């Protein structure tokens, strides 16, 4: 069907999170969408490798970890990890 | 006695100023027709009579655009590397045999 | 003779110079004629005063920019004929002449 | 009353579309629960320090809206983006104003 | 269309040199820059037909472009993921 | 440390000899051990990486192929 799928909403909160003030083009939101649909399939790949090197079946948030370590580079790496586990440790603790 | 000279901007001047505009623009160089035609040619002998999407071209252009601009920065580091500011065809030669694809 | 937008050469200093007559003035009627029709002087227009009582021309220089455009009478203007033509030949051997003329003063000068 | 994962694990990018697209994607024989809450928690955070530089740029060319000209300079002043991006062409960015100092006048 | 290559007059191959940063440009470049073209698109062009023509389409699609840069290492943003 | 001298003068040459090099600078041997090293620490920590993945705490020659293949060069008969 018509419904196209696409993270416009979520990075204008995310934006608006980080500055309540600013706007945004249309193209320029293209860059950001194809840039966080990059970045996931380069993560969540790096991943799947992991997974079939390690003989395993399941992406635990434990690859997605080695993999975001092991793809950006080491100073926006150290900061995502720890963005990312307080994130699923909030997300255990909310259950 | 005292005869005119024009207003001449000296060699380089001109060629720095128009460097420092440029490299504020984003607007493509290369124009869009003589550019979408450059593709219909090539795209002949692969297969005939294609059509192409609103935004194919526009996306091949600024993409051989980018590439280009690319190139001559490593181009333009190879003319120095030499001594030189004129750049040579044995410049891009170069690049593009140290990028892996003379 | 003169005519609007015809080749014409003129003074400028000791030398001739070929120029396009974009506007023809006339003094009794205090207006000139321009081409893209009589129209006066506008507000920031202005001809100096030794020519205006003289037939102008609006004359652009070739080879150079609008910032030379200037007002010439027939002091400064003259047909474009084969004898102004040889006259600036003459006159640009003349300068040759003097550009000669300044070599060998600095090559003196040099020595 | 249904209350979303994303407000279970305080972010604003959405668990529900990106387990459905690392489901999908089949990147695995079994997804877990918790590695699309850390995707999302490690893709808002690159969302973000972008859109961040992004701002500071838009502040100093003293617009209210970001343009890419705006993204460009986020990424490219960044020299950690710079290899994690400068393998990345973007739309409509230009380069960064550089000249070499041979090329400069004396 | 035949030789449509000197469309980009050389004019333009010297404004994305200027984008490029470089002084002076020498006379024979223009034909071998338009070469770093015609062969760099002609590979690009390769990949989106292969693409178009495989996924049963008669057009030439801007997302079979992208997709074509995704695969070379010369990838392209701003136009979907 | 002191191994990063161990990567000797006659060596680094041996490296340019293979390499079709003829004249070397007295400059290239201490910036080339560098570019070794950098070279060195970046694999290393791809493949350390996928080390502690795996619960190991000894790193293979397949976590070495593996780590190149990250970085992009592959290498044969060293396991993959």
């Amino acid at each position: 069907k018509t419904r196209k799928e696409s993270y416009a909403i979520y990075v204008y909160k995310v934006l608006k999170q980080v500055h309540p003030d600013t706007g945004i083009s249309s193209k320029a939101m293209s860059i950001m969408n194809s840039f966080v649909n990059d970045v996931f399939e380069r993560i969540a790949g790096e991943a799947s490798r992991l997974a079939h090197y390690n003989k395993r079946s399941t992406i635990t948030s434990r690859e997605i970890q080695t993999a975001v370590r092991l793809l950006l580079p080491g100073e926006l790496a150290k900061h995502a990890v720890s963005e990312g586990t307080k994130a699923v440790t909030k997300y255990t603790s909310a259950k | 006695g005292g005869v005119k000279k024009p207003h001449r901007y000296r060699p380089g001047t001109v060629a720095l100023r128009e460097i420092r505009r440029y490299q504020k623009s984003t607007e493509l160089l290369i124009r869009k027709l003589p550019f979408q035609r450059l593709v219909r040619e090539i795209a002949q002998d692969f297969k005939t009579d294609l059509r192409f999407q609103s935004s194919a071209v526009m996306a091949l252009q600024e993409a051989s655009e980018a590439y280009l601009v690319a190139l001559f920065e490593d181009t333009n580091l190879a003319a120095i590397h030499a001594k030189r500011v004129t750049i040579m065809p044995k410049d891009i030669q170069l690049a593009r045999r140290i990028r892996g694809e003379r | 003779e003169f005519a609007l937008g015809g080749r014409c050469l003129a003074f400028h200093g000791p030398l001739m110079y070929e120029a396009k007559i974009l506007k023809i003035w006339d003094p009794s009627s205090k207006m000139y004629t321009s081409i893209p029709k009589p129209q006066k002087l506008g507000e920031d227009e202005s001809i100096p005063e030794e020519i205006i009582n003289g037939k102008c021309f609006f004359i652009h220089y070739q080879g150079w920019k609008s910032s030379w455009d200037e007002w010439v009478g027939y002091d400064r203007i003259r047909a474009y004929n084969e004898e102004n033509i040889a006259m600036k030949k003459r006159l640009a051997n003349e300068a040759k002449e003097a550009k000669k003329s300044l070599l060998e003063q600095q090559k003196k000068k040099k020595l | 009353k249904a209350k979303t994962r994303s407000s279970r694990a305080g972010l604003q990018f959405p668990v529900g579309r990106v387990h459905r697209l690392l489901r999908k994607g089949n990147y695995a024989e079994r997804v877990g629960a918790g590695a699309p809450v850390y995707l999302a928690a490690v893709l808002e955070y690159l969302t973000a320090e972008i859109l961040e530089l992004a701002g500071n740029a838009a502040r100093d060319n003293k617009k209210t809206r970001i343009i890419p000209r705006h993204l460009q300079l986020a990424v490219r002043n960044d020299e950690e983006l710079n290899k994690l991006l400068g393998r990345v062409t973007i739309a409509q960015g230009g380069v960064l104003p550089n000249i070499q100092s041979v090329l400069l006048p004396k | 269309l035949r030789d449509n290559i000197q469309g980009i007059t050389k004019p333009a191959i010297r404004r994305l040199a200027r984008r490029g940063g470089v002084k002076r440009i020498s006379g024979l470049i223009y034909e071998e820059t338009r070469g770093v073209l015609k062969v760099f698109l002609e590979n690009v062009i390769r990949d989106a037909v292969t693409y178009t023509e495989h996924a049963k389409r008669k057009t030439v699609t801007a997302m079979d472009v992208v997709y074509a840069l995704k695969r070379q290492g010369r990838t392209l943003y701003g136009f979907g993921g």
